């Protein structure tokens, strides 16, 4: 009867039942494999670990993410993450439960085909659907008009919707998000003589950015403030009790969303890409998009990013346009709670791909229903 | 759980108290093992009298007749014998179509570090044994 | 069916049966040969003496250790010591029993090959195995994580282990141990006019070391205290009934573990080699190694050595870390206790080198299996 | 007015005059201090020794390298090595001549800042510059397109340069180089029975490495050949007339460049690190980078390393690409040769840091000019 | 003196002398600027590149087109493209040569005024004229009646002409041409998992479009054939030796000309727009327009486009009408060939704007002469 | 050129073989440089003896006599000294009021990649030098 919703993002799995207020499971989308010689017998050990279990013992493991830039790059490790999700974390038996999955726009077609195949053949799911992540953020934010900006671990995208109609020629995708910012923070922490190199040390600087990074309102004024004073410097304790002290690295990391040039890429920045997709929409739609910029995903969680985005779009857009940014406190879960809303609707129950339609058309059914 | 009311309380619930339904899960298995082993189990004593692996080797020896497995029933808690008993039992699970999701590691029983996965293992074994003449947990 | 376990160290043979709580035989790793004309009466004229009978007759003998720095240097005398062990101390036929032997890490490869050859060709065992001494000491400790420091008569070593995985690049060896401390005590006892010169007089100084020596908590204050007062002085009776009085030599001998330059070495000392081995490990392992420093072997038996080691590592490590030294009263037998545990495990019985797979591959099988 | 050029690496100092064909001074980057008591008046004792004189007296000295991984870790000993360089080796007053120093990429910013401070405050140079050492290898190579691989004693790095434009996001660093290979050869010689422990014995094993080691074309065939025959074994005479013999240790040592796992690192190896840097470049640049892989520094001097690098990159790159490795006969000096070229160019003479613009801006002038 | 002819479209500059059968210079209408850090001194390097030199260096450059939709949007960069045209490519002083330029119809008046000003003030031409592009295509075709379809790299237009008279109210314009099809091919190649993002990667997709794309005669039967069979797939080798395979993307790209809805436009498409222009003409002119549809410009060069166009127009027009499509082999150059014809005619020599008329009337002379 | 008779022949002419009239442009400059510098030049040797930049520095000095420019006349071909000599000449052209378009880059002489833009530079410098008392190319 009740469906289950798995967001299945590039960095974190969010999973739970449709109609729940929040996910029941939230864990990192990693498998880990031991990289050292085992010497003690009797220990009953696994040959690989997933999620918080892999995160917990990362000092003996190499860590791998199966998803990169929203594409499943290792299917054998993705089937372990899905199996851990249904059988440990939710205790489901998926044979009984319709499953809603989610994807970024402008993905390769083979990704949603093979994701459809594995649900019907490995997990034997009765009914299945693949939603676009940004459309779920409008269900969560309770409205039928707006331009969503979504950024996770691997993809940044934006999708304008007006009166429940999407404008697919105006959709934008940007392969700069939280993992690229983590790798750029690792690079600039070498300027202070800190070295982070192993896949387990990447998980330490991810925690440093989540705790200490913020978006400058004016970047040159913060660069002048940090050059002139220690007032902006903060300290962080490493897992072995050493302390690092960081200064302008706190805001130079997030600034890469507004200046993609910092990581070497010829791309406009997060403010220009949402203005450019508003300008690809019809002239009579634009005022309602400027009033409804909706932020979603964990890379939108930096302090000061909504005030920076409000400032930057206001300098691009016409004077007398009333531009507004909607950045709610739960926006790291708004794709999942939007899927929980959608899968519960009585008017949605005709939209599922059922197992008996997959037995007719095969994986190709996902291009005509979703 | 606490829901969306504030995001700090939700992250504190993900980190610990996440699986508060473990106490209900122990109560079913304690009564089932009390019927099946003939040894009295309670949800408070459940880990404290399974942790030498010996009663789980007797569980396999009870369920199998419905490999031979070695065991030291005299093994003290926190020992390498308690680990070695538990490793024979986890091998009997791996020979029975259970997998590295529902399984615990032998340390995870013996030091009490993985009590959810001990319940998930006992439940998965119960659902497979049900096909071969065993009455499963309530 | 039952297995034999031999510690077989540079100083003492410790031997018995797997599943026993302690070694049944404990005796010095010495062969003694007469240094006077071979026509003796009452002394029981035979070509050579082993172990306790050599130690008993030492006034008429030259004494030789067959093994130095964990390396066997007389193989014919090592065959005398093993023949004495099985037939004269354990009262057993080795043809009937698997035998577990032990080694220090970073030993020459030829040592474990020739040791494997002699067990299958001279003693004709059905099976054997060669364990690392530090890993056995962690079996006796009841744990799967820790940095183990072992010090016997000939070598000191440490192995960091975490979750049953060793980090073999972080292993340290130092060829300074109990025999170097005995030879340094013979040197500094010359300052009070006591001359010990013969191999039998080295065994008297070994007994003076074992009964009177201790580790200073602060060496400069203890040196000032022994210079200021006779209260630190103590007395010992020689085998002839003469008395020696010992003062600061009583803690200057053990201080050589912390200051290797007293015997001329460039090496760092045992508090620095354990710390440098923790700092070779991955950052997420280190906190659990600091909480589990496990002491092992007869050279760790000095009074005050755990309190000194706790102080010295706490001055190297970050002030937020919780240092613990684990130093049980059984720790001169913890390698043997660990071998007795290991050789008894159900999950160990597929790990033996058997006679028929030695017949496939010769001595070289000890490198692939152990 | 002639400029000075100084390679200033870990391991070795290479120094001389701009426009010369080769360095005049080449000596080890060591300070040595006596470790024993000077019992004799006029014995020849002096407080500390530098370079060749420290290498000559090493049996009575502790030896220290002030540079590790390209970072100056002891500034008092570097100031001693620069004083020796100008006044004893080059026989120059540095007050008269501008000086070009060199550095690895991704170094801490304090290292450049302290270098310019000591050159302007202690040595009082007219003007100063700090070049990236891989750009100098491309000057010596006579070309302005290519990916340079540099490896000395402390660090290895690669920089892709397309037409005098660097791609700084594609730059890689690996803190595995010649000293890590020396320390791994010391560890591996213990299998064969040889113990090397002191800082002076590290210099012996470093000479064994430079004379006897080579790179295998296929490692598993050389391991099988070495197991099958004595044909690959070689002998080396120690300073006291003892004889080392080694076999597979000759190629297991430099194989740790291609698989860092042998020394415990979770890192890709030098062929994968070159390929990954080319794949971070723009698609139109890549063909000219595959045709111009340039070798540099003393750790690239092993027999067979260019043939191995050609083989390994050809298995990663597409089959239609023409892979070439440029490995000059003089590549042990190409950083210094490139500095001698660059400091001589007429177009370079307005991009020194002068003493006047350092007195305006302070030592942080080095972050804006260099 | 001999006149010179510049076609000067939004994608390619075509230029040469009047009375020649073909252009002397043909190059991309791009300017390029470095996007990377210059590190090697000595290059004499330019800060900006133009034409085939910018196409050659494109991996280190950001590329910009100073014309979009037939409008010059960057005048500073258009003066560089004209200066490169006269002084490098035609190799001639413009003070000696009357210059013929071209335009699309329904352009803003300011474009031809500013273009008129720059020719008389920056280049000091003796005389100047601006022709409409499609009337030149009719001179190249050798006829005085016909409806011309011109499509290039940003504008599609048609003008009906009868007996040398245009019908200005019947002229149509679509801002869908060439560049829009390259952008749509970039969008659509993401379905295969290929990702093209930089301005340099758009020049790769533009080369893929020119040699693999074609027009389907019946789009639903090609969609059925490509879904059922691999026989429509082709391969392309990228500049780094990777191979991409494409299938229905070959004919889905050009179909956008017949279905503008594919790129989000409400516009009618190429066949309907041509039919609607004929139906705006007088009833007794229409027969000779149906017999004389003339195709022009590089976006008309797809295989199968003339056969599709004849089939689509025949389904709109009355069954008694004889529809003919004239599509020359040389139609990539029809506007330039027609300008070379026109500027050469003896009856045209009174129609030039001369420098004396510009010095009297100013830039607005271009609205009454042209 | 080939004309539009074969449409494929013309698009090769634009790229593979666009200046067959390069040799006529070298011939005039070789005899003019031989008159002006006294060093003997031919259209076959032209690139091979200009490519170290040294005779173009002598040209700048000669045309100035009729900034002081630094030069290393001993520089070997394909070197960074040949680039550095040529970069001084190209800077002297920009100080002679020549725009960025008719000029070459220093690599374009030293590696022979841009012999058209070398001839365009020498002709443009010649037309400027005519206003200051040096007789230009034929
Ligand atoms: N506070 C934070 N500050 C910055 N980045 C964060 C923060 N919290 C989480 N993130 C980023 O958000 C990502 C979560 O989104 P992800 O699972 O990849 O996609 P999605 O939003 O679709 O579910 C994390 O993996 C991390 O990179
Ligand atoms: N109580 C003690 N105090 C100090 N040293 C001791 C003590 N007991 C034994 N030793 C020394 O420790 C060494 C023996 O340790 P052991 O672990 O048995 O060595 P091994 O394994 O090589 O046989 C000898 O040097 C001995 O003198
Ligand atoms: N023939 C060689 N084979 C291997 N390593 C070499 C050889 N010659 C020099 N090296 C190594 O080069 C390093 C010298 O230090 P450094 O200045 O950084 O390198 P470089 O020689 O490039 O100047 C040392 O590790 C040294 O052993
Ligand atoms: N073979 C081809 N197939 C498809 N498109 C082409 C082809 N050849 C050229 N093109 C397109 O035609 C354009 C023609 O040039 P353009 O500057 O727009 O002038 P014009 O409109 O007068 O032809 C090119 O820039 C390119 O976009
Ligand atoms: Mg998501
Ligand atoms: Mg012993
Ligand atoms: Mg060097
Ligand atoms: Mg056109």
């Amino acid at each position: 009867t009740t469906a289950l919703v798995c967001d299945n993002g590039s960095g974190l799995v969010k999973a739970g039942f449709a109609g729940d207020d929040a996910p029941r499971a939230v864990f990192p989308s990693i498998v880990g494999r031991p990289r050292h010689q085992g010497v003690m017998v009797g220990m009953g050990q696994k040959d690989s670990y997933v999620g918080d279990e892999a995160q917990s013992k990362r000092g003996i493991l190499t860590l791998k993410y199966p998803i990169e830039h929203g594409i499943i790059t290792n299917w054998d490790d993705m089937e372990k993450i899905w199996h851990h999700t249904f059988y440990n974390e939710l205790r489901v038996a998926p044979e009984e439960h319709p499953t809603l999955l989610t994807e970024a726009p402008l993905n390769p077609k083979a990704n949603r085909e093979k994701m459809t195949q594995i649900m019907f053949e490995t997990f034997n799911v009765p009914a299945m659907y693949v939603a676009i992540q940004a459309v779920l953020s409008l269900y969560a934010s309770g409205r039928t008009t707006g331009i969503v900006l979504d950024s996770g671990d691997g993809v940044t995208h934006n999708v304008p919707i007006y009166e429940g109609y999407a404008l697919p020629h105006a959709i934008m995708r940007l392969d700069l998000a939280g993992r690229d910012l983590t790798d750029y923070l690792m690079k600039i922490l070498t300027e202070r003589g800190y070295s982070f190199v192993t896949t387990a040390e990447r998980e330490i600087v991810r925690d440093i950015k989540e705790k200490l990074c913020y978006v400058a309102l004016d970047f040159e004024n913060e660069m002048a403030t940090a050059a002139s004073s220690s007032s902006l410097e903060k300290s962080y304790e490493l897992p072995d009790g050493q302390v690092i002290t960081i200064g302008n690295e706190r805001f130079r990391c997030p600034e890469t969303l507004f200046q993609p040039s910092f990581i070497g890429m010829e791309s406009a920045g997060i403010h220009e890409t949402t203005y450019n997709s508003i300008m690809k929409c019809d002239i009579d739609i634009r005022k309602d998009l400027y009033a409804n910029n909706v932020m979603s995903g964990g890379t939108t969680m930096y302090p000061g990013i909504a005030d920076r985005m409000q400032k930057e779009i206001t300098a691009l857009a016409p004077s007398t346009m009333k531009i507004k940014i909607i950045a709610p406190p739960e926006r790291k879960y708004s794709v999942w709670i939007g899927g929980s809303i959608l899968a519960s609707l009585s008017t949605f129950q005709q939209m599922w791909i059922t197992k008996q339609e997959y037995d007719e058309a095969g994986p190709s059914i996902v291009h005509r229903k979703c | 759980g606490p829901g969306l009311s504030d995001m700090h309380q939700y992250s504190q619930w993900l980190a610990s108290r996440h699986e508060a339904n473990l106490l209900p899960m122990k109560e079913d298995l304690a009564l089932w093992l009390t019927n099946l082993l003939g040894k009295e189990i309670t949800a408070e004593t459940f880990m404290e009298k399974l942790d030498n692996g010996a009663l789980l080797c007797q569980l396999a020896a009870t369920v199998q007749e419905k490999k031979k497995i070695p065991c030291k029933a005299s093994a003290p808690s926190g020992s390498f014998f308690a680990r070695d008993n538990t490793a024979n039992f986890l091998s009997w699970c791996r020979d029975l179509g259970v997998d590295e999701t529902c399984l615990f590691e032998s340390e995870g029983l013996v030091l009490h570090k993985q009590p959810r996965e001990v319940c998930l293992c006992l439940l998965e074994l119960g659902r497979i044994a049900a096909r071969y003449g065993v009455e499963p947990p309530g």
